[PDB]
């Protein structure tokens, strides 16, 4: 009834007419391609709700490859959602009663959507007898597309091309003779690394244009010297961003257990917080191709740099220089002494004094974690981490239990980058990745300095500095309690954020958090060393 | 019960091999 | 579900 | 709209009524914002919009399970105060609100003032649509004292032109400076407000002479 | 190996294409000069790493003077470095051990660079028998040059002319 | 070195 209200109660002149984003984006892409030599390598497919059962207007970019007499086609999907109303809340079932759970754009992309996209793709190429089709990636575009958006169209086309080419390589490299990156290609040169700590001002941005939290940035490069002319230069390969968080983890001495030992050393009785590093993004700089092997290289570089003389604690020390603020580490003074009720100002202390203060409350080790988006530019690449979490398929075994395929893929990548040394260092079948079970929102809000900031700025330190202790307890509890379902944790965190920000923010997507096994990481570093690879950090102080 | 996360402490990475760093000269 | 979608 | 109202029966033109929302689920939402830009009219002049209420319609696809909403109408307004002391010395009965007596120190009556109402995705706006907007606003504002959230939210900025802590001077005569309530919890502020305000709301509207 | 990584692992559409600063700057200077009476007094020489052993793309502005039957030529050198990666640190030898010392653009302009620039200048005028060449100045341009940079080009041309004269 | 370069 209400869907056709405008046709019933109609008016001649209307203020809302809508736009044609799919027509605008397709026109820009074809205009860019019309002058190069790749005019015939791409096919553009338009899917709209007027003829297919889809929720949003989408565009599909397709390309093919031929082996023998067969054709294989791969597609990249782009839903465009600018100008639509946001999704409403869904009522679910809980142990006590009913709760209302937030949703965002990605929650509508179910199996029906995939089936419809596949049918459209098959109609595009001619039929089932004309080849085979597969989906190679997915990304949601939340910003409007006009006739003056050439740069965005070019960037999106480049991302689609890289994803399609990588899929073709992984699936048919042996038959097509396509190589892949490994550490043997860096044998005759000298790798280097650098780190930057910046927390005031603008942040990093994604392909659409939304901010990303970038407290720590690490760059991996290659050093070159001319033989006879003695010129010096460098070539920049890959970059990584992230930040430092805290996890409550008290030690229980009263259980008649042994003291907690870190690196074989005991810790003071007042230590109760565990530092954690969260990776937010990774992207190439001067490399044209970005594959899983390149991601492994970035991971190795970041781990080597962050442990070079406790270089990660420099982030907290640098943050302490601003004084009272949302990222002040002096809020831990309230943890140390209960009577203290106001965060401490440490802007007049020397670096060693601050280091000594931190040593009384923090564990001297680092936890490595990563945020995996459910859709985005590189979600197709990063989905391999969740796939390796389940080691064994429960399939009946004649003797030895069967091992899953995602675990095999991750293990194979680790072994191939290091030329077969990882296999000799680490046992086949031991864990590589753990799941925490927390679903994290993605979005942005308006900062008081005039810029848009990542919603991931709300963490434990923010709550300690800005709110009261009850809110701190609730936040930590939703992160740690094991008797809470996923939806309950999502609801608790959403409520706290909404109260703090007065409801002035926008949500764009979801992400899940995973962490690595420390033994596996140590074996990976050792295997990389055994393959002839060394790195020289250039910026580390003290 | 008891608050806190007990598994997080055991997953911390303490130190790595010194052979990954470039030797002086 | 997104991870296993395609 | 004028043609419809004057000649609908002879021309066979229908009008909105609640029977057209029988097979769907209406919903509502409220936003409290007081810092920054305000709402604007057709010419481009600002309109006070402390409270904004949106009425929508919820849709679910039968087989494909997609979720969406359709936004119909919106309303803006703010909260004011009216001096209204109670006289016990006239040998009258105590003042009863919802059949309950109130503390002797209560002397101000909250009032809601509507400033604008306009369609969102509807093409036509008639008096019946205005009635629907009025029903939605009244239902939302009384859902668990949701109107007092405006004053509680305003109290978080501290000293300023919209500070509810100025009523401390009304409560105690000796106090000569407005109070700062930015370090109090929500229940403490609610308890403070219960000593000076009547627990009910007055519904008013501003009617422009041209617009 | 790593220098030609893009050719090995290639992609059809690339996000980084580079620019042509030497073509843009030379075009602006010639456009400014085309209406005055000094059209034939200047020679522009383009030196690029694809054919000469130089670290950056450079442009040379030349002018001449004749005494007796001999010709004398003087040049002003302009390396353009906008858009390149900054130099890495160099390891040196100290009394205690090794230290890493910062470098900047000028540290790469050694004797080899001077020899290459002189060879390009001699090829421009015709040969050793057509005159003599000398370098009259040098300046590094660290800001990007686009098609809307007429003022900067005019200022640079004026500086080169004063130095040569 | 720059001073004596040319």
């Amino acid at each position: 009834t209400m869907r056709t209200i405008n046709r019933t109660l109609s008016r001649r002149i209307s203020r809302n007419t809508g736009s044609e984003q799919v027509l605008n984006l397709r026109r820009l892409m074809e205009k860019y391609l019309e002058d190069t030599r790749f005019k015939d390598d791409f096919i553009f497919v338009a899917v709209d709700p007027n003829q297919y059962s889809v929720p949003y207007p989408t565009l599909v970019v397709m390309s093919g490859a031929k082996v023998g007499d067969h054709n294989h086609f791969f597609g990249y999907v782009l839903p465009l959602v600018a100008g639509l109303a946001p999704l409403p809340r869904r009522e679910e079932q809980g142990p006590h009663g009913n709760i209302l759970v937030p949703r965002t754009w990605v929650d509508n992309l179910n199996g029906t959507f995939i089936n419809e996209v596949m049918a459209a793709m098959y109609a595009a190429i001619g039929g089932k007898s004309n080849g085979t089709a597969r989906i190679a990636g997915l990304a949601v575009v939340t910003n409007e597309i006009t006739a003056e958006s050439a740069h965005l169209a070019t960037t999106l086309l480049s991302a689609a091309d890289n994803a399609i080419q990588t899929a073709i390589e992984i699936r048919l490299g042996d038959k097509l003779g396509l190589p892949q990156f490994n550490l043997g290609m860096m044998a005759s040169d000298q790798p280097i690394s650098s780190v930057q700590y910046n927390t005031s001002g603008m942040q990093d941005s994604d392909i659409v244009g939304n901010p990303v939290r970038s407290d720590i940035t690490v760059t991996i490069s290659n050093r070159i010297r001319q033989a006879m002319s003695d010129y010096d230069s460098q070539q920049r390969l890959v970059a990584t961003t992230g930040y430092i968080d805290l996890t409550y983890s008290p030690q229980n001495p009263t259980f008649n257990q042994g003291p907690v030992l870190v690196n074989g050393y005991p810790v003071p009785p007042t230590v109760q917080y565990q530092p954690r590093y969260v990776m937010t993004s990774a992207y190439p700089l001067e490399l044209d191709a970005f594959t899983p092997n390149t991601f492994v290289l970035g991971l190795i570089g970041t781990i080597a740099t962050l442990n070079s003389g406790m270089a990660w604690a420099q982030s907290l020390i640098s943050n302490a220089a601003r004084g009272i603020g949302p990222h002040n580490p002096g809020a831990l003074a309230m943890v140390l002494d209960p009577e203290v009720t106001a965060p401490l100002d440490l802007s007049t202390q020397t670096n060693e004094q601050i280091y000594k203060f931190l040593q009384q409350v923090l564990y001297p080790s680092l936890l490595i974690s990563i945020d995996v988006p459910e859709e985005g530019e590189y979600s197709w690449l990063l989905r391999m981490i969740p796939a390796a979490e389940k080691i064994y398929t429960g399939k009946v075994e004649g003797e030895v239990r069967e091992i899953s395929e995602g675990y095999k893929a991750l293990y194979r990548a680790f072994d191939d980058v290091t030329l077969g040394c990882f296999s000799k260092k680490y046992q086949y079948g031991l864990p590589l990745v753990y799941a925490t079970g927390n679903r994290i929102p993605l979005g942005h809000y308006n900062h008081q300095d005039g810029h848009r900031h990542d919603i991931r700025d709300m963490d434990d330190l923010y709550m300690m500095n800005i709110t009261n202790p009850d809110t701190v307890e609730a936040w930590e509890d939703s992160f740690d309690r094991t008797d809470m379902t996923m939806s309950q944790r999502v609801v608790a965190r959403h409520e706290i954020i909404d109260r703090v920000l007065s409801g002035s923010w926008e949500q764009t997507g979801w992400a899940m958090r995973y962490d690595f096994d420390p033994l596996a990481l140590q074996a990976l570093i050792e295997a990389a060393a055994d393959a002839g690879f060394t790195i020289r950090p250039e910026n580390i102080q003290h | 019960a008891v608050r806190g996360n007990m598994a997080a402490r055991a997953r911390g990475l303490g130190n790595i091999s010194g052979n990954i760093y470039a030797r002086s000269d | 579900g997104a991870f296993n979608l395609f």
